[PDB]
């Protein structure tokens, strides 16, 4: 019937957007440079059609690599917000993922996913490029099976 | 003839994966043609070179 | 018929503009000791299909203080002056056959500079207007060399026609004659597409992204089009104007591929630009412009209008 | 006239690229989302931030820089005339005329991004 | 000892001066660069085809946590407690009691791999080699608390990585 | 047994460079200079 097609049409469009997943770099702390390492010609961030990325308004996921702070939270939360539509959030590292070493700190915010919603955790302290790189895929595979046009159908 | 070497290499490779569709099977899973060795196979199905 | 030339003009530009980002992916990665876009179908070859149809989905968000009115017609003009600059482009024979080509694309180049003026005024933020202003300065500050580069060089092809260009280049290319001017054209032509280490309005460790950090998704692709259109055309007037091509009227099609060869060196020389140098400072490419390019430019057009009169070597007007 | 379609084939596809760029996508807005871009934060208006005279100078000695080269491009078809010599001396003469002025400008400060 | 980096005085003869001239009107130094670069793009690219082929490790690796058995099967813990007083991050929690059987056993060990620093004390501290820092790496999660293991979750870890986590301590218990 | 730990060859290991190395190329400025006066008077001719 025509749930297949709008199955096709869901399938382009979840192709297209994890084809070119664009993030924002967003390096807090010790996991910034593993990810830019992920980013180093070993593992070439790139080839997968994940370029580097600038300002929020072209990014399709946001990174939390590093420690979130309560005094750097405000800002994150609004770069957040001030990203289009859809927009996914990889927590990267012990810091971001439930506040790691800095957990019991009075001025540490234990998990972004106090201050945004989480796609895809990733562990490690700080995880290897590789690590970060298989959440990347994770992510992507995430996309894949979204069925946007699948709900709008049967609504 | 060295370019005569690498397209024979190239061709090879093209043969050394069964014929054009097992090179296009992994060209387009593994985003690479290169043909190893193989060392093994696990019982999950898993190919190593 | 015309429509279909027309047509057949745009859509394989829009096509090579495509594909353009693909190939500067992947030379700047190779450059770089990796690979660049090498999944997304074979070598990378759909990423520009996966990019466009990423854009033209996701959410376009439009400033709260944004005239919407030159928010839109600003990649309008953008677009349309870069694909209107292929029309007198000798590809052995033009769509649009004037007798002043070059003056043409000088003025419809020149209009190019509203869609940044219109588009860091119109996005409002009070701080891309700034860079909106920079780029502006930079385009006419480079505009000078750019006129007076071209009237030296066609002093020797006696008008401005462009298929001119063909005859006067038959025997020996006009960088034989003309390199140094060739030299400060190539960097003023880098100059004025805002490439190179002259990509200050979008500086991406200066200013984010300048000019084009409130649009998004479908205009910010717009804008890049033309953009890349107007690299791709430029380094096509470089190399009809410099490394004339030898045409044969019984077949076109040689010179066709002269030139779509010649041109894609110049344009993969200017991604070779791009992975090669730090970036000039907006004061420090004024200075070049205006105290380096300027007198050589001056002394130049002096010569090249002493030297076909003192040679007897003034070319024919027709 | 074949120019006349030529521009109103472009025009009409650029802005039919802009209608399905600006249309086709699906949005959901909210205040925060389309608060203008700070790296962050929230920008200050202040008072007319685009100052300094060095940038309107810019713009007042190319302006006059181009009316010179308006005056130099009928060039290529002067060197056709009998009188080569008067015609020669006066490209000349618009020319040294050129470097004077930018000369002036550079001796005078002028051309400098002061403090 | 020390050396100077830029105490060197240009030569000021005809020859050097023109060198000087022909390099700032010929760009010959942008040239060296386009040619770096250039000779860059001839290159075998360093790119590994992730997840196809994978970066090296060594058997140190410090990845996911896992809890260990002895030959018979019976567990390793015998909840000294030792892993819990030193971990830095205060990520694990251990409770226990003496089982049926009489043993010292665990009824609660619990590691928050988001409090967790991957330091590795835990696997130094333990007595009996119970507790290791296992060789995955790919473990990401979509939600949070997937990440806050349980006993049971470590035991199954320590089930399903044994057979090379074993090798591995093998390969570097002589240096321990 | 003796015991074995990570070690330096018997020999030591051999010289690793670690001064600058950028070789002196191309040609002088007077050649430079002669090359593209004369290209530009071949093709003025
Ligand atoms: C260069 C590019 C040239 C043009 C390329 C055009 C490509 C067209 C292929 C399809 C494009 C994407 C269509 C779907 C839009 C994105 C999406 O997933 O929307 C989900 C949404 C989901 O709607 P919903 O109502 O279920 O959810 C919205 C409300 N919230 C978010 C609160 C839950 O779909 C729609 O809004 C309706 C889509 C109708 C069908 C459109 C078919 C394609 C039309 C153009 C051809
Ligand atoms: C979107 C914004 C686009 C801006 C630029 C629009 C195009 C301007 C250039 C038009 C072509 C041109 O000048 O060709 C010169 C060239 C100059 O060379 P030529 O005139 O020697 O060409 C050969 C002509 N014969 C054979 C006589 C020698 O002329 C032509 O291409 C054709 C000349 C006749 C043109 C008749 C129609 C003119 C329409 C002009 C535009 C009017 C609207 C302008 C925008 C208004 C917006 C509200
Ligand atoms: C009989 C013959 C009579 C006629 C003789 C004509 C003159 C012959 C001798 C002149 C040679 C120099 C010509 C002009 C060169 C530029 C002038 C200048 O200011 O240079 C120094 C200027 C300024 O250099 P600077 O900063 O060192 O010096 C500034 C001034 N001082 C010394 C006081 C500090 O440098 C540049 O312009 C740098 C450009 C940056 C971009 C580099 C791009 C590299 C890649 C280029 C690839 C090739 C381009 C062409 C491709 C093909 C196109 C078709
Ligand atoms: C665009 C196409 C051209 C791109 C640039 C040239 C090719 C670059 C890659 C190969 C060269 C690698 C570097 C090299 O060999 O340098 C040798 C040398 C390195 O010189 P150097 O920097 O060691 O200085 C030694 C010489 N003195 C002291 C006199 C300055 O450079 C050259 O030989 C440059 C010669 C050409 C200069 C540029 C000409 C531009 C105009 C052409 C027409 C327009
Ligand atoms: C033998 C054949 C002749 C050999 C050449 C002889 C003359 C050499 C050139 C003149 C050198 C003058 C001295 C000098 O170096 O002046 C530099 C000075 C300031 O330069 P600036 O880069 O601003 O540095 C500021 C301080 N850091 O400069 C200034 O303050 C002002 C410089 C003004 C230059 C104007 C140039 C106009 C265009 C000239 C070329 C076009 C032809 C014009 C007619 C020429 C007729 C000969
Ligand atoms: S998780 Fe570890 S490596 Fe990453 S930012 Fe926190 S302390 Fe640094
Ligand atoms: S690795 Fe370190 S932080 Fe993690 S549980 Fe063991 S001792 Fe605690
Ligand atoms: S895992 Fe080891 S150190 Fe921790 S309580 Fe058990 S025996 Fe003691």
């Amino acid at each position: 019937r025509g749930e297949y097609v709008v199955a096709k049409l869901d399938d382009l469009v979840n192709w297209a957007r994890r084809s070119s997943l664009w993030p924002m770099t967003f390096g807090l702390a010790c996991c910034a440079v593993e990810m830019m390492h992920m980013a180093a010609p070993r593992y070439d961030m790139d080839r997968f059609g994940v370029v580097f990325r600038a300002s929020p308004r072209q990014s399709d996921v946001m990174i939390v690599a590093g420690t979130l702070t309560n005094k750097m939270a405000p800002a994150l939360r609004k770069v957040y917000d001030q990203m289009p539509e859809p927009r996914y959030v990889v927590s990267m590292g012990s810091c971001a993922n439930g506040g790691g070493y800095y957990h019991y700190s009075y001025s540490v915010v234990r998990g972004c996913d106090r201050i945004v919603p989480v796609d895809i955790y990733v562990p490690g302290c700080p995880p290897t490029a590789e690590a970060l790189l298989y959440g990347i895929l994770q992510l992507q595979r995430k996309i894949k099976r979204e069925k946007r046009l699948r709900i709008w159908y049967r609504r | 003839m060295e370019l005569v070497q690498v397209l024979r290499r190239g061709l090879q490779q093209v043969s050394g994966h069964g014929g054009l569709r097992g090179y296009l099977r992994v060209l387009f899973r593994a985003n690479d043609v290169r043909v190893g060795t193989l060392v093994g196979e696990d019982k999950y199905g898993n190919k190593y070179y | 018929m015309f429509m279909i030339n027309i047509l057949s003009l745009i859509i394989p530009i829009l096509l090579a503009v495509a594909f353009l980002t693909l190939v500067e992916r992947k030379v700047l990665g190779y450059m770089q000791l990796r690979k660049g876009p090498n999944v997304v179908g074979p070598y990378g070859l759909l990423q520009p299909i996966a990019d466009a149809l990423k854009l033209v989905t996701k959410e376009p968000l439009r400033p709260g203080t944004s005239s919407i009115s030159m928010f839109i017609i600003a990649p309008i003009l953008g677009l349309s002056l870069a694909l209107t600059m292929w029309v007198p482009l000798p590809m052995p024979y033009p769509l649009i056959n004037m007798n002043l080509g070059v003056l043409f694309m000088l003025a419809m180049s020149s209009l190019a500079v509203y869609s940044i003026l219109w588009s860091g005024w119109a996005s409002n933020s009070k701080y891309a207007l700034i860079g909106a202003l920079r780029a502006v300065a930079q385009t006419i500050s480079y505009e000078v060399t750019l006129a007076i580069i071209l009237l030296s060089v066609l002093l020797m092809n006696g008008s401005y026609t462009l298929s001119t260009l063909i005859t006067t280049q038959e025997h020996i290319w006009m960088i034989f004659t003309s390199w140094p001017l060739a030299m400060m054209w190539f960097i003023s032509t880098l100059a004025e597409t805002n490439r190179a280490p002259f990509d200050l309005t979008e500086g991406e460790s200066e200013l984010v992204s300048g000019f084009n950090v409130e649009y998004a998704a479908g205009p910010f692709a717009m804008f890049f089009m033309a953009e890349y259109a107007n690299i791709i055309m430029m380094n096509a007037f470089t190399a009809i104007l410099f490394l004339g091509a030898s045409h044969d009227p019984h077949t076109p099609e040689l010179y066709t591929i002269n030139f779509v060869l010649k041109t894609l060196a110049l344009t993969i020389t200017f991604l070779w630009i791009r992975a090669s140098y730090p970036r000039f400072r907006y004061d420090q490419l004024m200075h070049l412009l205006w105290k380096s390019f300027l007198p050589l430019t001056l002394a130049l057009c002096m010569w090249h209008i002493s030297l076909p009169i003192m040679t007897a070597s003034i070319p024919p007007q027709s | 006239m074949n120019i006349m379609l030529t521009l109103l084939t472009n025009v009409t596809l650029a802005s039919l690229l802009v209608l399905i760029a600006f249309w086709l996508p699906q949005l959901n807005a909210y205040s925060e989302k389309t608060s203008p871009y700070e790296c962050g934060f929230d920008p200050m208006g202040s008072a007319r931030l685009p100052f300094s005279m060095k940038f309107f100078l810019v713009a007042i000695t190319f302006l006059l820089f181009d009316l010179e080269i308006a005056l130099l491009l009928p060039l290529p078809w002067a060197s056709q005339t009998n009188n080569l010599k008067t015609m020669l001396t006066m490209a000349l003469f618009l020319l040294i005329l050129l470097a004077a002025s930018l000369a002036y400008e550079w001796t005078q400060k002028g051309l400098e991004w002061a403090e | 000892t020390y050396k100077f980096v830029n105490m060197r005085e240009p030569s000021m003869d005809m020859k050097s001066v023109t060198d000087r001239a022909a390099q700032t009107l010929l760009w010959t130094e942008l040239v060296r660069g386009l040619g770096m670069t250039l000779s860059y793009l001839f290159r075998e690219p360093a790119t590994i085809n992730y997840p196809f082929e994978k970066g090296p490790l060594s058997p140190r690796f410090r990845g996911e946590h896992a809890l260990r058995r002895y030959p018979s099967g019976e567990e390793r813990c015998i909840a000294c407690k030792l892993c819990e007083a030193v971990c830095p991050a205060q990520a694990i929690t251990i409770e226990a009691e003496p089982r049926a059987d009489g043993s010292r056993r665990t009824t609660r060990y619990d590691i928050d791999m988001t409090k967790c620093i991957y330091c590795g004390f835990c696997q130094e501290a333990c007595p009996v080699d119970a507790i290791v820092e296992g060789p995955n790496f790919e473990f990401s999660t979509e939600t949070h608390e997937e990440l806050l293991y349980n006993k049971e979750k470590l035991l199954n870890n320590g089930d399903k990585w044994e057979a090379e986590i074993a090798a591995n301590i093998q390969a570097d218990y002589l240096y321990r | 047994s003796k015991v074995k730990q990570d070690m330096p060859p018997p020999g030591g290991y051999g010289p690793i460079d670690y001064k600058r190395n950028l070789p002196r190329r191309g040609l002088s400025g007077y050649s430079m200079f002669a090359v593209g006066i004369g290209t530009l008077l071949f093709g003025y001719w």
